[PDB]
C-alpha cells in the first residue's frame, strides 16, 4: 500500500 | 530561527543494535524537514519537503524515503506517525497550492 506525495 | 515556527516531534531511534533506543526530536518546517536531538535539542540535520519521495505511518513508527537509495530510508518510533504525516501530509498541499 504505502502512500506518496503530490510532488511528481 | 533554527527552531522558529518548526513543530518538534519526540521520536526514538534504534543504535547499531542496542535493543535500547534513543529520543530524538524531528523538525517538520513548511519547507523542509529537520533532525532535532533530545539531548541537545539542536539542528542534526536539514531535509527540503520536496526531497520526501514517500512514506509510511503505522501505529508504532514513521518512515520516509528521500528516493536516495544509497541514503537509505530513515525510520524511528512515533506514536503519532499518523499527524507526523498529517502534518507533513498538510504541509505539501500548500507550498504546492501557493506554486499554481
Amino acid at each position: 500500500s504505502w502512500v506518496y506525495s503530490p510532488l511528481h | 530561527l533554527k527552531t522558529y515556527g518548526v513543530s518538534f516531534f519526540l521520536v526514538k531511534e534504534k543504535m547499531k543494535g542496542k535493543n535500547k533506543l534513543v529520543p530524538r526530536l524531528l523538525g517538520i518546517t513548511k519547507e523542509c524537514v529537520m533532525r532535532v536531538d533530545e539531548k541537545t535539542k539542536e539542528v542534526i540535520q536539514e531535509w527540503s519537503l520536496t526531497n520526501i519521495k514517500r512514506w509510511a505511518a503505522s501505529p508504532k513508527s514513521f518512515t520516509l524515503d528521500f528516493g536516495d537509495y544509497q541514503d537509505g530510508y530513515y525510520s524511528v518510533q512515533t506514536t503519532e506517525g499518523e499527524q507526523i504525516a498529517q502534518l507533513i501530509a498538510g504541509y505539501i498541499d500548500i507550498i504546492l497550492k501557493k506554486k499554481k
